[PDB]
């Protein structure tokens, strides 16, 4: 019944304000709790907070109250997030969710409702295009392409123009203390085909409108 | 806070098995206790609260039990729609605070590394800075120990790895290891090596290069 949609920047500057919004539908606004958690990169899930639809009120994690305002869009049934002076740190997913409590005093919130959650990046680099450079080198032989140098995520790689799709791996990016993302995709092919079959890797980085492809054969 | 304590960090099952996960906190919690399912990039969803009481929609199959400080989660006859990572929190008390969580993930045979190294290319040194990669392919199970050699000394620090989720064809695992070096380092040594142990060899296994050959 109840319905949850998050919505965000995407990318916001350090020292600037994140800013989230949810839209709640199918049940009631005011006759529940909504509040904010989220999960960084490698850490875990942390509540942010959950406020009364009908107030407004509610309670704040004492680690994030000093930069948290959590408030109602009722002509819109949405509740939204202010973060500021946000850091490098608050790179994570933000989700929207139902808070329940019950009589035990009262317990603090369960939540059983939960949006799909909408990933936020903090940083101060600027958009740039990924250098590509070929990988490399028994029945089978391992080939790729080193995608690195970019910003922001995602590129896209394929491998023949789509027409090689089997045996292909493509890594998750990393974060460099650069600022910059690297990945690599690699396909293992048969050592045989070498030599007389060409290899090519298509990358594409939509935000910097860049599209590479990278001959990788036998040096 | 109160700390929220799951182990393992993850287990590997196979359809039909009965598993079990356990959640331990630094202080009582009475039975306030909830469990989440979540999948890669979905919305998490509540299985149980009240330590014991199946949310919503939740298949029988899932329960849950404990009181205090010691709690577990029990998949009897798990599905393949169940393996996925299960969170829980406690609520006793202001902040409700999460487990780091326990992945679970499909069981399936050993099968040892097929392991590729790759020197840098000629255009990527001219830019003054090198990326030495070592593949390790279509492994399982997923932990490795990936040692990069360099003249025959072991290089710490400089390198990164980077690993696929479980194949939806195989079930096995993808690795990277990428060392990254200045072009002034890498033209100091000769022989770069990585050397890869796991369980599916008897012996490490080192793929080499010689710079230049």
């Amino acid at each position: 019944q109840v319905q949850l949609q998050e919505s965000g920047p995407g990318l916001v500057k350090p020292s600037e304000t994140l800013s989230v919004t949810c839209a709640v539908s199918g049940v009631s606004f005011s006759s529940f709790w909504w509040g904010w958690i989220r999960q960084s990169p490698g850490k875990g899930l942390e509540w942010i907070g959950t406020i009364y639809g009908s107030s407004g009120r509610g309670e704040y994690n004492p680690s994030l109250k000093s930069r948290t305002t959590i408030s109602r869009d009722t002509s819109k049934s949405q509740i939204s997030l202010e973060l500021t002076s946000v850091t490098a740190a608050d790179t994570a997913i933000y989700y929207c969710s139902r808070g329940l409590f019950q009589p035990a005093t009262l317990t603090s919130y369960w939540f059983d409702v939960w949006g799909p959650g909408v990933p936020v990046t903090v940083s101060s680099a600027s958009t740039k295009g990924p250098s590509v450079f070929p990988l490399a080198p028994e029945s089978t032989a391992a080939l790729g392409c080193l995608v690195k140098d970019y910003f922001p995520e995602p590129v896209t790689v394929s491998w023949n123009s789509g027409s090689l799709t089997s045996g292909v791996h493509t890594f998750p990016a990393v974060l460099q203390s650069s600022g910059l993302y690297s990945l690599s995709s690699v396909v293992t092919v048969p050592s045989s085909s070498l030599g007389t079959q060409t290899y090519v890797c298509n990358v594409n980085h939509k935000p910097s409108n860049t599209k590479v492809d990278k001959r990788v054969e036998i040096k | 806070d109160i700390q929220v304590t799951q182990s393992p960090s993850s287990l590997s099952a196979s359809v039909g098995d009965t598993v079990t996960i356990s959640c331990r906190t630094s202080q009582s919690i009475s039975t306030w206790l909830a469990w989440y399912q979540v999948k890669p990039g979905k919305a998490p969803k509540l299985l149980i609260y009240t330590a014991s009481s199946l949310a919503s929609g939740v298949p029988s199959r899932f329960s849950g039990s404990g009181s205090g400080t010691d709690f577990t989660l029990t998949i009897s006859s798990l599905q393949s729609e169940d393996f996925a990572t299960y969170y829980c929190q406690q609520y006793i008390s202001l902040p409700p605070t999460f487990g780091l969580g326990t992945k679970v993930e499909i069981k399936r045979a050993v099968a040892a590394p097929s392991v590729f190294i790759f020197p840098p290319s000629e255009d990527q040194v001219k830019s003054g800075t090198v990326s030495v990669v070592c593949l390790l392919n279509n492994f399982y199970p997923r932990e490795a120990s990936v040692k990069w050699k360099v003249d025959g000394v072991l290089k710490t620090g400089n390198s990164q790895e980077s690993v696929t989720e479980q194949d939806s064809k195989d079930n096995t695992y993808s690795l990277s290891s990428t060392l990254t070096l200045s072009n002034t380092d890498y033209q100091s040594h000769n022989v770069y090596a990585c050397e890869v142990t796991h369980q599916g060899l008897s012996s490490p296994v080192t793929k080499s290069f010689n710079r230049g050959e």
